[PDB]
RNA sequence: GAAACUCUGAUGGAGGACCGUACGGGUUAUUGAUGUGCAAAUCAUUUUUCUGAUGUAGGUAAAGGUGCGAAAGACUCAUCG
RNA sequence: AAACAGAUCCAGAGUUAGUCGAUCCUAAUCUCAAUAAUGGGAGAAAGGGAGUACAGUUGAUAUUCUGUAACUGACAACAGUUCGCGGCAACGCAUACUAUUUUUCUCCGCCAAUCUUAUACCGUUGGUAGGGAUCUCUUUCCUACAUGACAGUACUAAUACCCAGGGAAACUGGUCAUCAGGCGAACUGCGGCGUUCUGCUGGCAAAACAUAGCUGUUAUGUCAAUGGCUAUUGGAUUGGUCCAUGAAGCGAAAAAUAGUUUACUGGUCACUCGUACCGAUAACCGCAUCAGGUCUUCUAGGUAAGUAGCCUAUGGCCAUUGAGGCAUGAUAGUUCAGGGAAUUCGGCCAAUUAGAGCUGUAACUUCGGGAUAAAGCUUGGCUCUGAUGAAAAUCAGAACCGA
């Protein structure tokens, strides 16, 4: 970045709003807990190699 | 061959100054060729009815006018009161803020 | 922006049917600048205060005049 | 000065010339500091080079009994007889 | 360490283009196809490459948005002009299209010198606006003094090259330097032409900025003169160097030879994708907010030979646990009577030397070097004088002064 190409953006697109919490509702339906977004990461600490 | 003027009424008035001792400073602080009390036909200073009239034949500028008067409010302590700033071309003035 | 030096060319230039408005504009050296937009271009005419009035009356009637 | 030419001063700006800068390229010495490091090779002072057989970036070519090597068995993703 | 802070956590929000890039062309290089062929395609976000500037606005976007002013290309009809002339010449001025061939622009190494716009900076001359300073002194000190792309046509004056006349040894003209000339020099033309230059405008003060006053806007003002021995950048005029001679292609225009001919000037639209922020100083690579490593850009004043070291405006900052002690020791530093390598494997280390100007320089040598050889001296401050330039600079000389 910049200059990045459509499909390179595409990738960082989806890579950024899967990054979140789980949400709430889930454990409250399932009744399961200890259920972690296995996308979620932080920037600095782990990179993507893509 | 010009004149200038600075405008103390509201200085004059509400503290101390007065007329005949800031003309007695400025007869003995201005200055022509470099040369304090040399004053022969360089300028002539006055006052008339209830100013200040700086009547030079030789060259002299305006911002001298502003340098002698600058340095008399520092020495009565009327600095942080009045203040030297331009009504007209030709003029100074005392305004208050 | 060109300048244009005959007030007779001015006339013919404002006369094309290209011309939006023409800007009435007070100058240095009490002069004035009669501006006539063109899609193009804006010409320029600089006049001294003789024949300052004889001008304005030259403009055709239908073209807007923005006094400034 | 008979001549062939050769004395003085300026002009000129050649050279893998010289001194010397860097967030440049290298890495000599103190066998200094560190050695439960800032660092799985660093830091300080000193030292070498600085228009070139120069440095450097991107793209591109060469692949494991092969490659590439101003040659140390060097280097080929902290790995190399 | 602490924390209400944070590049952390949580919730929302943000990246606007015909002109900047990609897209298009080829380079090193790679890959298919045909041989009835003589190629096609890929390959550069630093090469080539048509075209944009200012001002304003947001909590985050801007050459992208808004305002204002340009410009380039493609596709349409339509209105008005026009059916080739000037100069001895260099050349000027209003003229088509298809094809073939030929040529040019695009277009090119490195190094060195001279001249000159723009920008920055320092300057002599003044000035006016505001602010800082004041026991005394300082007509002082600081800030401000500005105009974009784009379009025009004056004469000043340049150098390159060409043209007309001119017709050169008693050789003349010319550069910082080499040099130029009967294959036509000096020299004259209010020559020709290209590139730079000065002035005057348009853009343009309506904007922007600074003061003063009124509750959003009204006032004045942004001025006049003229140097750079300083630097960087763009360009011009040249030289030197090589057993080194320093891209291609798309594209564009021109010319010639055929053939077909009337031409020129003056509404609509412009697709696609990138656009936030960091760029090491905590945002990249080193397992990490690692004293490491990694390509480039704009580059102020003083001291000085300086893009050194040292100090300071603009801009950015206090990155760094605190409170109290100070013996010993480790480490980085100044200094040490007398001696001066006796220490030690070893002058390791540190000390001495040092810049500049004026003297003065040996053996040996491949005659170029050695050489800054070695070895001596001088250097401040203040008041002056003189020389060389255009020049506000730089060089030489003399007084007087005290640790």
């Amino acid at each position: 970045a910049a200059h990045k190409t459509l499909r390179t953006k595409r990738i960082l697109c989806k890579a950024m709003k899967v990054n979140r919490p789980m949400p709430q509702f889930i454990r409250q339906m399932t009744g399961v807990r200890h259920i972690r977004n296995p996308l979620t990461r932080h920037w600095r600490r782990r990179k993507m190699n893509i | 061959s010009s004149v200038f003027y600075v405008d103390c009424s509201a200085p004059v008035a509400d503290k101390f100054f007065q007329l005949q001792e800031f003309v007695e400073y400025l007869q003995s602080h201005m200055k022509v060729d470099n040369l304090r009390k040399n004053l022969a036909n360089k300028v002539t200073i006055e006052a008339d009815a209830g100013k200040i009239v700086v009547n030079a034949s030789v060259k002299y500028s305006k911002r001298a006018v502003r340098y002698y008067a600058r340095k008399f409010l520092a020495k009565k302590d009327i600095r942080s009161r009045f203040h030297v700033i331009a009504s007209g071309k030709d003029t100074y003035e005392l305004r208050p803020y | 922006p060109k300048q244009v030096t005959t007030p007779k060319e001015f006339l013919a230039l404002a006369a094309r049917s290209d011309a939006k408005w023409v800007k009435v504009k007070k100058a240095s050296d009490d002069n004035t600048k009669f501006k006539l937009r063109t899609t193009k271009y804006l010409y320029t005419l600089s006049v001294k205060p003789k024949f300052v009035e004889l001008v304005q009356n030259s403009i055709p009637e239908s073209l807007e005049v923005i006094v400034l």
